[PDB]
RNA sequence: CCUGGGCAGGGCGAAGCCAGAGGAAACUCUGGUGGAGGUCCGUAGCGGUCCUGACGUGCAAAUCGGUCGUCCGACCUGGG
RNA sequence: AGAACUUUGAAGGCCGAAGUGGAGAAGGGUUCCAUGUGAACAGCAGUUGAACAUGGGUCAGUCGGUCCUGAGAGAUGGGCGAGCGCCGUUCCGAAGGGACGGGCGAUGGCCUCCGUUGCCCUCGGCCGAUCGAAAGGGAGUCGGGUUCAGAUCCCCGAAUCCGGAGUGGCGGAGAUGGGCGCCGCGAGGCGUCCAGUGCGGUAACGCGACCGAUCCCGGAGAAGCCGGCGGGAGCCCCGGGGAGAGUUCUCUUUUCUUUGUGAAGGGCAGGGCGCCCUGGAAUGGGUUCGCCCCGAGAGAGGGGCCCGUGCCUUGGAAAGCGUCGCGGUUCCGGCGGCGUCCGGUGAGCUCUCGCUGGCCCUUGAAAAUCCGGGGGAGAGGGUGUAAAUCUCGCGCCGGGCCGUACCCAUAUCCGCAGCAGGUCUCCAAGGUGAACAGCCUCUGGCAUGUUGGAACAAUGUAGGUAAGGGAAGUCGGCAAGCCGGAUCCGUAACUUCGGGAUAAGGAUUGGCUCUAAGGGCUGGCAGCCGACUUAGAACUGGUGCGGACCAGGGGAAUCCGA
């Protein structure tokens, strides 16, 4: 899997199509952000939950969402 | 087995007759020897590299821990000491014998100039 | 210390197969054994490679040379005698 | 199985672009890097064949 | 303590099965098959004995994977010479033309005054 | 012949190297380092000296128990 | 129905990591698993089994065969032979059916634009068809879970390789600059010309890519054995915490099990360099356990590259494990809480990586595949418009065939058999101990090896003693027994001067207290932390001390063979 950093880049991943599959972590300091594009596993961890709140809110709405527990 | 390696460890149940194999079985000579002489070749790097030994007394000092010389740290250390005593005693009196050589030579140049200066 | 006053190296052989055949193999372990001084880069680095073969360490210019020296004596008589015959009145 | 050691020494193809590598039996007293010299008109030295 | 096991049918332990042991996030010691090791190229025919240095040592097969950047070195006769032989081929190629240059105008001179 | 696999620990301490002492020189002496070998004790492995032991219609149409020889090699062994 | 033998509980033992354990190659072919029977078989028996009857079980791009050659085997040309046939593998052969490209012609698709077919020219040693390894070479799958029987194959999750792209799938490179003149306050616009098949570092070399055809060169594949030494992992050891369990007659912050991060990508340790720049040594210097290195450039300073199997990070805690509790007859890889932690050390063992050396009339394999470099034939849009190509990031499609169970053995093989025989390998714990020796324990297996019960006669087979003599027995010291380990003394005849030699002959060895010595890390001589060795002294035990185990009788000679 790789690891993206920054939050633009995760989210032109998220626009970008043939992706269909986000998973969300919530963890006990962090919060992971998985996308499963197509043989590859993406990243996107961050500490801060308000950025995680809105990053969900700017999460394009024609792809699924699971939030893992 | 705690108990016996205690006691080990203090030195009990380690005399002549509980020894079953020779000595350099149980502790090798190679093994003493490159334990001795790595001791002994890095305590001069520690010198050299800060403050204690020059340049040419550390190549000699180095044959001579590879030749079997010095037994251990601390007859090395108080060698190195009555080596530099020695030549801080060597370059004291070459450092009185050259200020009085150098104060000889001083006035005799200043005395040719006097007798320059009578002269014209 | 000296340790061994006659054998030298054939000690390694120890007791067997007669002291005349460890004699003449002493002085021949020795040409063998023996770093020669290399022509080429001014070393003494000519270790001995597989036979008739002599390889300095340095530049690595590998030399055909005898098989147990460096240079043959009847090998020198001939090179001398090449060269001879080479300035010889022009062929 | 043979105590004289072997030499291979490359030529260089007069007839097509290609070096070709042989096999001679090493004389006394070559180097790697000597330009051994072959044919009818070469000079007598220890290497060359004439 | 946990005596391990092969994975394959290969009980001999050839050159192929050259292998390693790691920690699963099981909790089990496994017994895994390491790859062999690739050496890097070295020189053309007569230097001095040293791998050439900036090429990703692997196997051929991988240099397919490999692109073209890992493989060679941005200087003329990059991955074949270790640029000792660079050097002194260009002086070697210089030098020797210089003199042949020096050989044809001499003997030019000598067909003026001959 | 090709292709693979394997051999616990110790003892003896060759060449080379270092330091010290003697000598005019040749060189010699002493203390270390070094790890050589179709080298020694000895295990697995490989063979089988002796008890002419045990069996001897036996476990077996040649095996078993001690005692053994060798174990870096002229070593043992699988497959083609 | 029936128990010395089947199953379970418990006790006592053996195998004791060079196994009576966990898995394979050859071989066996259903023996593997479940259910039922016990007349056959298992040398007694069975309610039992590898017996019998019924029914199941082996899932692969990434494990192997398949590909390649090795020693060798082999057909054509050719030769021989009455003849089936034999010799030979480059020899006595017209032994390549391929291709960069150009021209000419024709067909076909959306005949613009491309894709095909034929002819001609040009170019092109094969070290000669072909076979030959389930251990050689050979790209790429790993973690968890699942069954009565499968496991890198099945499910979940995470990756990688190899082929494919014509109307050339999307981005990013190639790609976008300079000069002149005009308009305009400038920003900018217009017209012409020219460049542009990438850049940076002095370097060793680096990046997101970096036009490359016949041809040539090189590297990898592709290397023996034995020493040393260093790094890394796993296992072991110690100190502390956390969870559960054991003992508590008395003591013991005690004793035992566990305390996790796969492949893949990035970063950083660590190791290495025969890799570069500055610079020039002698009063020679730098380093190794040993060496070795230096004007063909040492020390010192600064760089560059390779392996990074180690740590962190996405995977990755949501699974796994420990422990406590709660729901469903059951079906749910259920549901919840807590933890799954800090360090130190090593002549430690195994594996692996790297440096260096020794040995040689021993030089320790080929081929398939794949890469780089030299050449510049050729191709490309020619401009405010974008290509020829891409070994860059993505996306899409496919990976066919065969094997996959089990034993791998004092009971699934061979030996006529459930035969003290034979058969090739990997993994290896704790203590004593030099040791993978011998002995005792742990994980893991087992019922003592095709029978049980009672008594302990002769003879026997294995084992141990025996007062006094010590080889008087016997063909012969046959067998048995003595010395046996380690430390410190001392070692002869002879000799090829290497040996003889552990020659021979003596002393000590237990337990408990001490004493001394052998190190590292921090500072502008002081303080903290741990390793197991040696030597000496005192005290004490019924002269006992290698306390079991482990384990050389020795000397003088002769003949023969080094
Ligand atoms: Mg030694
Ligand atoms: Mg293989
Ligand atoms: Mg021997
Ligand atoms: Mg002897
Ligand atoms: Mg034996
Ligand atoms: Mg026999
Ligand atoms: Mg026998
Ligand atoms: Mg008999
Ligand atoms: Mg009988
Ligand atoms: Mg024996
Ligand atoms: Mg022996
Ligand atoms: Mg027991
Ligand atoms: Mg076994
Ligand atoms: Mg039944
Ligand atoms: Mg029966
Ligand atoms: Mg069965
Ligand atoms: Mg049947
Ligand atoms: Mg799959
Ligand atoms: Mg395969
Ligand atoms: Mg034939
Ligand atoms: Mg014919
Ligand atoms: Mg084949
Ligand atoms: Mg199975
Ligand atoms: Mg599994
Ligand atoms: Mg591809
Ligand atoms: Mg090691
Ligand atoms: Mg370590
Ligand atoms: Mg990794
Ligand atoms: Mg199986
Ligand atoms: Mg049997
Ligand atoms: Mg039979
Ligand atoms: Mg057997
Ligand atoms: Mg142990
Ligand atoms: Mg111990
Ligand atoms: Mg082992
Ligand atoms: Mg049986
Ligand atoms: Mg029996
Ligand atoms: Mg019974
Ligand atoms: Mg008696
Ligand atoms: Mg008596
Ligand atoms: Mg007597
Ligand atoms: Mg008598
Ligand atoms: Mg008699
Ligand atoms: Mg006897
Ligand atoms: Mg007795
Ligand atoms: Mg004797
Ligand atoms: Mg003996
Ligand atoms: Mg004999
Ligand atoms: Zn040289």
């Amino acid at each position: 899997p790789r690891k993206i950093e920054e939050i633009k880049d995760f989210l032109l991943t998220a626009r970008r199509k043939d992706a269909k599959s986000v998973k969300i972590k919530k963890n006990k300091d962090n919060v992971k952000f998985k996308v499963r594009c197509s043989r590859y596993l993406y990243t996107l961890v961050i500490t801060d939950k308000e950025k995680a709140e809105k990053l969900k809110q700017s999460l394009p709405p024609g792809l699924a969402v699971k939030e893992l527990k | 087995c705690r108990k016996n390696t205690l006691a080990r460890r203090k030195g009990r149940h380690m005399g002549i007759g509980k020894r079953k194999g020779t000595a350099n079985a149980r502790m090798p000579e190679k093994v003493t020897w490159m334990r001795r002489m790595r001791i002994l070749r890095r305590l001069l790097r520690r010198y050299r590299e800060s403050k204690k030994i020059d340049r040419h007394m550390y190549h000699s000092l180095y044959l001579k821990v590879k030749g079997n010389v010095f037994k251990n740290k601390r007859i090395l250390m108080e060698h190195i000491h009555k080596l530099k005593a020695d030549k801080a005693r060597k370059k004291l009196l070459a450092d009185q014998a050259e200020a009085r050589r150098s104060k000889t030579k001083e006035a005799r140049k200043r005395r040719e100039e006097r007798l320059q200066a009578k002269k014209e | 210390a000296k340790r061994t006053k006659k054998v030298g190296i054939v000690g390694k052989y120890g007791t067997r197969y007669g002291a005349s055949l460890r004699k003449m193999v002493k002085k021949i372990e020795i040409s063998q054994h023996a770093k020669y001084t290399c022509s080429f880069c001014g070393k003494t680095k000519m270790k001995r490679r597989a036979v008739g073969i002599w390889h300095c360490g340095s530049c690595m210019k590998t030399v055909a040379g005898g098989a147990w020296t460096y240079n043959t004596t009847s090998a020198v008589t001939v090179k001398s005698a090449i060269r001879r015959l080479k300035e010889l009145k022009d062929q | 199985g043979r105590g004289a050691p072997l030499a291979k020494v490359v030529f260089r193809d007069p007839y097509r672009f290609k070096k070709r590598t042989e096999l001679f039996i090493a004389a006394e007293g070559i180097h790697t890097g000597q330009f051994v010299y072959c044919g009818k008109k070469a000079q007598l030295n220890i290497g060359n064949v004439l | 303590v946990q005596r391990l096991t092969y994975r394959r049918r290969l009980s001999y332990n050839t050159a192929s099965n050259k292998t390693r042991l790691s920690r699963t996030p099981g909790n089990r010691i496994v017994y895994l098959y390491t790859k062999k090791v690739g050496k890097a190229p070295k020189s053309a025919c007569g230097v001095c004995p040293g791998r050439l240095r900036g090429v990703r040592a692997v196997r051929p097969k991988v240099l397919m994977r490999l692109s073209k950047t890992k493989k060679h070195v941005s200087r003329a006769y990059g991955g074949s010479m270790c640029a000792k032989c660079v050097r002194d081929r260009i002086k070697r190629a210089f030098l020797i033309e210089e003199q042949k240059i020096v050989v044809k105008v001499l003997k030019a001179q000598a067909q003026s005054q001959k």
